[PDB]
């Protein structure tokens, strides 16, 4: 309603108003068009609340029966932000809420550069929410659009050990390709771990070399 | 000889249209390919639109830098998921479909 | 049949001559770092047990003769390395090799010692060596013999692998970046980019960043090197994480062999922006139209 495209209720939590914005999500009631109300970046008060860590405003938006599913203006829904943005409590208030089978399919959505939830953890280094989307239903074997990767292979792609180490823990199957054909390991050749490479060296003796000619 | 999209810098796209994409792919040939993207209809029929470039768009036989056609509504609320494919054009032969994501102009 | 694992590291090798401190060392493989040097590896497929490996020097291009240059080392005669296949496994290792030249003047020579021993791997005329051949290029040929299902010895087919070039004559593979999906990302790096060019080598090139005392490599797999062609990168962290205006920076393909460079493109490092900031500095910047919404 605002210029940026932004409602009373988008100001009520940008300036951390809780007071008012527990309030306001009181007083107006079950009332969607208000509760989804996104602004000119596309965000919803949902989207808001995770971005500025307030989980308690969140849950209650959710409480109020707002939408899990809308995506800002770089597709990301609530959860998106909550896993990109490391925040462990709006994660916890994100799944545990909305219990519904809506939840599968959050975790199945990407944003527009083609990232799921258990993408963008695994993107940072949050270890924690990536082990939680998993036991939550997230496919640790999904794979990202532009190129068929998977977490794993992220994890390669970012050096990182312990995320290799975790994602294998998860059951992450290492012997998924990428569409150029890749496996995970396949990744490292240019890379400087060595310790990756020694955790993978048990995939298919047909997928750890590369090609010629 | 088969038709293959082995990689995009990106795969969704406002519906508006006109953007510019990297693609990667298996061996074509600069006059002898397109680029499709398709989305069945109710009625069975389908929409399509043209991926644009210029056959010197096509570098070296192994990617294609493009630009995207304009979605069949670009007054959709909510993202449109379509299909995007390597077409060959003396026999019609067509690269597996890959996802494309269009998503709403944000006016 | 006989396969290649490890091919011989085909850049950076300086071809050895009559007396080069009374040795060297091992040709490398395609993959032979300088931490665990590892050497040319083949793979004798469908068969674990007694046979014999002709380690030749043909030509690289299309002609395919017994090249001019001699094969010396362990278990080597004539320009060329003959040692049993140990009735085990298939995973043969050349270690020691070594690379010896034959003058300007003594082709004809080396050509005769080359045919009375006679190395043709492929029986290629042996009445065609009239023609001059490149001291600079060659390829090492691999004739393995095993035992048929009788027992008798059994033929395999030859099998080249990747050049082996000398490190004294330049490299005529041009550098050069031809276009590049996105000139500009956030200063903390991390940002994937296309690039296309002309063909380059996947384990010989890097896209080489370059600033005001600043310098560091766009990290990439070599399997993201598309068929040469094109290479798929993410953007290094620029030194500066707190970038308050805009940077122009250079970017540019380098080949580690023989350290020449591509003409640059330009990149252009910004501040970092997440959603939070965005958010704050949205805040800040509605204290009044907001105050005024309160009352």
């Amino acid at each position: 309603l605002t210029e940026d495209g932004d409602s009373f209720l988008h100001l009520a939590i940008i300036h951390e108003e809780k007071a008012l914005t527990m309030e306001v999500i009181r007083q107006v009631k079950g009332d969607l068009a208000f509760l989804n109300f996104q602004n000119n970046l596309q965000q919803t008060p949902l989207h808001l609340a995770v971005i500025t860590n307030q989980p308690e405003i969140a849950e209650a938006l959710l409480g109020a029966g707002c939408d899990p599913e809308l995506r800002d203006f770089r597709g990301n829904t609530p959860l998106h932000l909550a896993c990109e943005q490391g925040c462990l409590a709006s994660v916890g208030v994100l799944t545990q809420s909305c219990t519904t089978p809506h939840l599968h399919s959050i975790l199945k959505a990407t944003n527009y550069n083609g990232h799921t939830c258990l993408h963008l953890a695994s993107i940072h280094g949050y270890l924690g929410i990536v082990e939680l989307l998993v036991s939550l239903g997230a496919d640790v074997n999904a794979q990202e659009p532009c190129n068929g990767r998977t977490a794993l292979h992220l994890a390669v792609d970012l050096q990182n050990p312990d995320l290799v180490s975790l994602l294998l823990k998860c059951g992450a199957d290492v012997n998924r390709v990428t569409y150029q054909g890749y496996s995970p390991y396949q990744l490292t050749w240019g890379r400087p771990s060595t310790r990756i490479q020694q955790q993978l060296g048990q995939l298919t003796l047909e997928n750890l070399q590369m090609l010629p000619e | 000889s088969n038709l293959k999209i082995v990689r995009m810098d990106r795969t969704a796209g406002c519906v508006t249209g006109g953007e510019e994409i990297y693609l990667l792919c298996d061996k074509v040939q600069k006059d002898d390919i397109q680029i499709r993207f398709y989305e069945e209809e109710e009625n069975g029929g389908v929409w399509e639109g043209f991926g644009d470039f210029s056959p010197t768009d096509v570098h070296r036989q192994f990617a294609i830098v493009f630009k995207t056609p304009k979605y069949k509504d670009i007054n959709i609320t909510k993202p449109a998921s379509v299909f995007v494919q390597l077409r060959r054009k003396s026999d019609l032969e067509t690269s597996e479909p890959k996802p494309f994501l269009y998503y709403p102009e944000i006016k | 049949y006989v396969e290649i694992i490890e091919q011989p590291k085909q850049r950076g090798m300086r071809f050895r001559y009559k007396c080069e401190g009374r040795s060297a060392g091992s040709i490398p493989g395609e993959r032979s770092t300088d931490t665990t040097k590892t050497h040319p590896t083949i793979k004798i497929n469908g068969y674990t047990g007694p046979g014999t490996v002709r380690i030749s020097l043909v030509t690289k291009d299309p002609p395919h003769r017994p090249h001019p240059h001699e094969l010396v080392g362990k278990d080597c005669r004539d320009g060329f390395y003959e040692a049993e296949l140990c009735p085990d496994r298939c995973i043969h290792s050349f270690q020691n090799l070594g690379i010896q030249c034959v003058k300007k003047r003594d082709l004809e020579q080396a050509i005769s010692q080359r045919i009375q021993t006679n190395n043709n791997p492929f029986q290629v005329p042996i009445e065609e060596q009239r023609g001059d051949y490149d001291l600079n290029a060659v390829r090492l040929c691999f004739q393995v013999t095993v035992r048929d299902p009788s027992g008798r010895p059994l033929r395999l087919p030859p099998v080249l692998p990747h050049p082996i070039f000398d490190n004294r004559a330049p490299n005529t593979a041009e550098l050069k970046i031809c276009r590049v999906n996105r000139n500009s990302g956030s200063c903390l790096g991390g940002d994937e980019i296309f690039l296309l060019c002309d063909k380059v080598q996947k384990e010989d090139i890097e896209v080489y960043f370059t600033g005001p005392g600043w310098e560091a490599r766009g990290s990439f797999s070599q399997a993201d090197v598309h068929r040469q062609v094109a290479i798929v990168f993410r953007t290094p962290p620029y030194a500066d994480p707190s970038l308050q205006a805009p940077v122009r920076v250079s970017m540019q393909l380098r080949r580690p062999s023989d350290r020449e460079l591509s003409e640059p493109m330009e990149f252009q490092y910004l501040p970092d922006t997440d959603d939070r900031h965005r958010i704050e500095e949205k805040r800040k910047r509605t204290y009044e139209t907001f105050k005024s919404i309160m009352k």
